């Protein structure tokens, strides 16, 4: 059972603030603590600070700017971290690990992207990807779906709820005037298609709006 | 507060082999190290702790040693799960810092693309507004180009590309390119070409659709 | 049983006790100070049993005030234990013996 | 009494396994370790791990992948060293040497060399290399044996069982077609040859052969 829970992403205006959550499971010690890794994208871990939810005292990294905040709650098991007067660098994601006193991080959280932005929340528009009419075929057969139009990032796309992660692509997104675009694909037995169903699962946690796609062939 | 220096930062390998990377401490730090590994879109997991504990629900392929200032994580025998992002983090003295990172890159035989091009969907056409997207697969080296075509004639203004990194699957790599026009501008014309021009052939892979 | 007997046991008991609250304290003090080498629970009780036998060798001590004052409470309480156990020890010693006159 | 006893020389077909030995005698203590050194030809020692005997524990040397496991049987007092999963990497010549537990290696194996292939084993084919009839002397004469055919490395030349050691001059094997071959000489006062024989002592460990052949002139 996933250890540690977090938001998919949070979307934030400049000079605003957003306090992200670490929901806590598995076994619990009075050792524990919880850190507060930062990535931004293409880069690598930055370590933001740390909490003792036990005693509750926190430390923070004393080579950059303190924007953040950290609290804990014991009964409800979760560590938050209060990011406060943002700004496009502190756009990145943000990781909750738990160490057991001892030095290193066993288990981390999915990460929780966060946006800085004066934009607006926009849910993503899916569409099929199957061959044309006129596309002769081999033993295997490609397909995908097409999510444009949406902010802020990211977007998690399934096929066949993870039960074909084989032979599956999901392109990086390209932003445009305040709208991320991503295509993914995948490639299933020609001779299984479209006897079984593929369908597109994506999720869009900044605006709560999953959505699937069935891809059956055109006319 | 100790910096970790990780050198090289990009690693390559040929599959089966044996890979070494390296993690510099600006001072001793025992053995107070531990290793790692971020694929993409993935968050860290523990390879390796203590420079040497190797972590239960690893492959018997990873292992580390050293101590001082000097450090290794090996790999005997690399393959594709592989590729992806090690780092290194020490809990000798406070605070914790982490290294810049190591990507692992794997060098496998010259792959064709696998082009595919796809007619907006009916949904979008209603919606208004038409996509043709296109998809150039396990494709290597990774580079490559794409050229579009419209009614015979190179088509440049709408498209957007895209790449992906080495797959993790059999070390390849993949493309999309994508053409965005509104329903109008996609109404008065008939051939859309996608052309893929890599170095496994001299002669360019193409692929077109007609909005008969 | 015997006082001094009683004492001595109970010193050790309580002994035990600074030592682990030593390694916790010492973590909770430590932590947040550059260049602090007491920061995690198992070297941490390790450092606490040589302060209080006093071997001090180190390899491992405390930087901030009171990961000191911790220090010094781990310090006392295995002094003091270590020196009720002698005194123990004597009045065994003593009492009995003095039968063997 | 030679301290500490190797078998001459192993073959191992690639992923096959070997086992080697070391036979101790002279003093032994509870404070002494065996150790294991691996030369490659050409180049230095690398340490590959220890044990110590009367306790029976061992380390390995972490910097290198792990082919050997160290064991000791205490009533004949021999050490072990498991090899597994063999490759020409893996070839080389193997010591053993003891530790009094104060850091110096006082005494050395001869070495087990050690080979890796899918050849088949081949004892040496000795042959006699007395003078030219034509071949006017000096105060010095020349003779040698020629030992070709042969698989794997080594072979240990003597003349007249060592007592001849001055003067003598072994050159190093050349490998073709899996089969090595090397000539020896000898050069001993012209004046007592052939009056005193000068035979050539040949041992080849691999196959458990030794032979001798007596060098006297021709016709
Ligand atoms: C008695 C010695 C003092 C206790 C712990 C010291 C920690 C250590 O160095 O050893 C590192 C690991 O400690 C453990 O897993 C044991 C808990």
């Amino acid at each position: 059972q996933v250890q540690l829970q977090q938001p998919g992403a949070e979307l934030v205006k400049p000079g605003a603030s957003v306090k992200l959550s670490c929901k806590a499971s598995g076994y619990t010690f009075t050792s524990d603590w919880i850190h507060w890794v930062k990535q931004r994208p293409g880069h690598g871990l930055e370590w933001i600070g740390e909490i003792i939810p036990s005693y509750g005292r926190a430390n923070y990294n004393e080579k950059i700017q303190k924007k953040a905040t950290l609290t804990a709650d014991k009964s409800s098991s979760t560590a938050f971290m209060q990011l406060s007067s943002l700004t496009s660098e502190d756009s990145a994601v943000y990781y909750c690990a738990r160490e057991r006193g001892d030095g290193y991080f066993a288990v981390w959280g999915a990460g929780t992207t966060v946006t800085v932005s004066s934009a607006k929340t926009t849910p993503p528009s899916v569409y099929p990807l199957a061959p044309g009419s006129a596309a002769q075929t081999n033993s295997m057969v490609t397909l995908g779906c097409l999510v444009k139009g949406y902010f802020p990032e990211p977007v998690t796309v399934t096929w066949n709820s993870g039960s074909l992660s084989s032979g599956v692509h999901t392109f990086p997104a390209v932003l445009q005037s305040d709208l991320y675009t991503l295509s993914s694909s995948v490639t299933v037995p020609s001779s299984s298609w479209p006897s079984e169903t593929v369908t597109c699962n994506v999720a869009h946690p900044a605006s709560s709006t999953k959505v699937d796609k069935k891809i059956v062939p055109r006319d | 507060d100790i910096l970790l220096t990780q050198s090289p930062a990009i690693l390559s390998v040929s599959p089966g082999e044996r890979v070494s990377f390296s993690c510099r401490a600006s001072q001793s730090i025992g053995t107070d190290i531990h290793w790692y590994q971020q694929r993409t879109n993935g968050s860290p997991r523990l390879l390796i702790k203590y420079a040497s504990e190797s972590i239960s629900g690893i492959p018997s392929r990873f292992s580390g040693s050293g101590s001082g200032t000097d450090f290794t994580l090996s790999i005997n025998s690399v393959e594709s799960e592989d590729i992806a992002n090690y780092y290194c983090q020490q809990s000798n003295r406070w605070p914790f810092t982490f290294g810049s990172g190591t990507k692992l890159e794997i060098k496998r035989a010259d792959a064709a693309p696998t082009v595919s091009i796809f007619p907006p969907s009916s949904e979008q056409l209603t919606s208004g507004g038409a996509s043709v997207v296109c998809f150039l697969n396990n494709f290597y080296p990774k580079d490559i180009n794409v050229k579009w075509k419209i009614d015979g004639s190179e088509r440049q203004n709408g498209v957007l590309n895209s790449w992906t990194d080495q797959d993790s699957k059999d070390s390849t790599y993949s493309m999309s390119s994508t053409l965005t026009l509104t329903k109008d501008e996609y109404e008065r014309h008939n051939s859309y070409t996608c052309e893929a021009t890599h170095k496994t052939s001299t002669s360019p892979i193409v692929k077109s659709f007609n909005r008969n | 049983s015997a006082l001094h007997w009683r004492a001595a046991g109970a010193a050790t008991v309580l002994l035990v006790i600074v030592l682990l609250a030593g390694s916790y304290l010492a973590v909770l003090a430590e932590r947040g100070a550059p260049g602090a080498q007491l920061i995690t629970y198992p070297r941490a009780l390790w450092w606490a049993c040589e302060t209080a036998t006093t071997v001090g060798y180190x390899d491992l001590y405390p930087v901030t005030l009171w990961g000191r004052l911790v220090a010094v409470v781990v310090m006392v309480a295995g002094i003091t234990s270590f020196g009720l156990v002698t005194a123990a020890l004597a009045t065994w010693f003593v009492g009995r013996e003095q039968e063997r006159r």
